[PDB]
């Protein structure tokens, strides 16, 4: 979790 | 410099007519958005962001709102260039973009979009004035996961304690959007975001049918042997949730068998969820009460309630669900012989001790109501204490009426109507007798609510068939009473009325 938003938002754009 | 002339020109030419000269600035203004120094200079110009807000909607070439929108992006991984998006009316027009056909246009508005739900204070409010919540429902149907996810947990994010939000997605098609979701997709993120969502909408009582309806149910269960702790987590909440919704619905079979065997885990939340979520299902479920039994439903219910002690947060929802499996459907008698054969009645009659409080007291004794219709199950209750301690709550309960959520008279009314079940054996009225039973019967045939009047005499009828029982009854003044309960309206209180007056000659 914490920062798992950021990896997933940077392997979609 | 850069601040002093480039951006200046750069939002000069930025907004110009010729939309070559647009292209030609956009693409420098994305590549000075990748490094910290000249990225700073640019949210620290509003007339900056506003022509890249204002180009991102209004330009129709495609590398153009794809150069705007990955540049608003780029600023959005921190807080100022949050800010400097958000008062540049960047929300609005990222909630325009979710229309595009563009896929690397709509993957940078949903991002920018999320990293602004999520840090950003006042935009909450912003996505929902600009109708953001409708457009996201209608991406659902989209097929990249990864954009799943996050469309998912911007819903999550906007839904969550806000009723306005709430109603919106449910208007929109959204439970059965998200229903699909769970029944198609593996991937974990996905799987849990959309659980949490679906959480958010099932805490209400009208909003909850539009999940079920959807099968919502059967694609919660789906999920709840994966490896995931947190999706399993969400999606026994959500079930239990439902639960008390959705004990009509047709089709429960194949989660039944999964939650029984949930509680053999060693996850005591999961237990209790599972506790939970059966006892709702078997409410009034003659269905649902035939599956339990037949996956060995009593030997879980009976073997969780031991694993659980004092701990009420699960004796009561195992017993609750056993009080249900033992009443009205065909293996009635089986499941009430069940609980013996697998050793519950000492943890069961060990329940009405203390500490036990009054929710979990009210819910064992209408279970031993239930198991006193067995004879099998008449002497081990006898010799595991039974009628001592159901006496002594019928006289607790009598002096409060003559509590934590629990009416004081459904207690009098479930103890006196165990005692009037075991008094079917010739043994237990002998010691039903011994604790001066009988004077406090009798005061009972004088209260307001007839199932307490019927119970009463229903225990003194089947003590009055002891002769000197009967006298004991007649010298404490029963036949006043008796004979007024006579002419009542209520057949099965009159019936044993006439019962005891017959047997005192
Ligand atoms: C904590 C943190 O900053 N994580 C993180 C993960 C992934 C990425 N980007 C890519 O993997 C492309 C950035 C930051």
């Amino acid at each position: 979790h914490r920062c798992e938003w950021a990896a997933l938002h940077c392997e979609l754009v | 410099e850069l601040a002093t002339r480039a951006i200046p020109e750069l939002t000069k030419l930025l907004n110009d007519e010729d939309q070559v000269v647009v292209n030609k600035a956009a693409v420098m203004v994305h590549q000075l958005s990748k490094k910290e120094a000249s990225r700073h200079a640019i949210m620290r110009s509003p007339q900056m962001v506003s022509a890249i807000v204002r180009t991102m909607q209004n330009t129709n070439d495609v590398e153009t709102a794809r150069c705007t929108a990955g540049t608003l992006h780029n600023l959005s991984h921190h807080r100022e260039g949050l800010l400097a998006i958000f008062k540049s009316g960047g929300i609005p027009a990222l909630v325009k973009m979710l229309g595009s056909p563009v896929d690397s246009v709509l993957f940078y508005a949903i991002t920018t979009l999320h990293n602004l739900l999520l840090h950003q204070e006042g935009a909450k409010m912003a996505v929902r004035l600009a109708g953001g919540l409708q457009k996201m429902v209608a991406l659902l149907n989209k097929t990249n996961v990864k954009f799943l996810a996050i469309t998912t947990d911007c819903l999550q994010i906007l839904a969550y304690g806000n009723q306005e939000s709430k109603l919106i997605i449910l208007a929109s098609g959204g439970p059965q959007a998200l229903v699909n979701i769970m029944r198609t997709y593996t991937y974990e993120k996905l799987l849990w975001t959309t659980s949490r969502v679906l959480k958010v909408l099932s805490v209400c009582s009208s909003n909850k049918p539009a999940i079920v309806e959807a099968g919502g149910m059967q694609a919660l269960g789906l999920h709840l042997t994966d490896p995931s702790q947190r999706l399993v987590q969400n999606c026994l909440w959500t079930l239990r949730n439902l639960s008390d919704a959705a004990t009509k619905q047709e089709g429960m079979e194949g989660l039944l068998g999964t939650l029984v065997q949930l509680l053999g885990s060693d996850d005591i939340n999961v237990v209790t969820c599972a506790a939970g979520i059966l006892s709702n299902l078997t409410c009034n479920n003659y269905k649902n009460k035939m599956m339990v039994c037949q996956v060995g439903g009593i030997e879980a219910l009976v073997r969780t309630v031991l694993r659980a002690g004092d701990r009420e947060d699960i004796t009561e929802p195992a017993i609750c669900a056993l009080r249900h499996l033992t009443s009205r459907h065909q293996e009635a008698e089986m499941a009430q012989n069940a609980v013996r054969l697998h050793y519950g009645l000492p943890v069961v009659v060990k329940l009405l001790h203390p500490p036990s409080h009054w929710p979990l007291i009210k819910a064992t004794v209408g279970l031993i109501r239930n198991l006193a219709l067995c004879p099998a199950n008449h002497a081990p209750l006898r010799e595991q204490g039974a009628i001592p301690r159901l006496v002594q709550l019928l006289v607790r309960a009598h002096q409060d009426t003559q509590v934590e959520g629990v009416r004081m008279e459904e207690i009098v009314e479930g103890c006196t109507g165990a005692l009037h079940i075991l008094a079917r054996d010739v043994h237990n009225r002998i010691v039903i007798r011994g604790l001066n039973t009988i004077p406090l019967f009798v005061q009972l045939l004088y209260s307001p609510i007839e199932n307490i009047q019927r119970v009463a005499a229903g225990v003194l009828c089947e003590l009055a068939q002891d002769k000197e029982a009967a006298e004991a009854i007649e010298a404490e003044g029963a036949t006043a009473p008796l004979t007024e309960l006579l002419h009542s309206r209520n057949e099965g209180v009159a019936t044993y009325a006439a019962a005891v007056l017959f047997r005192m000659s």
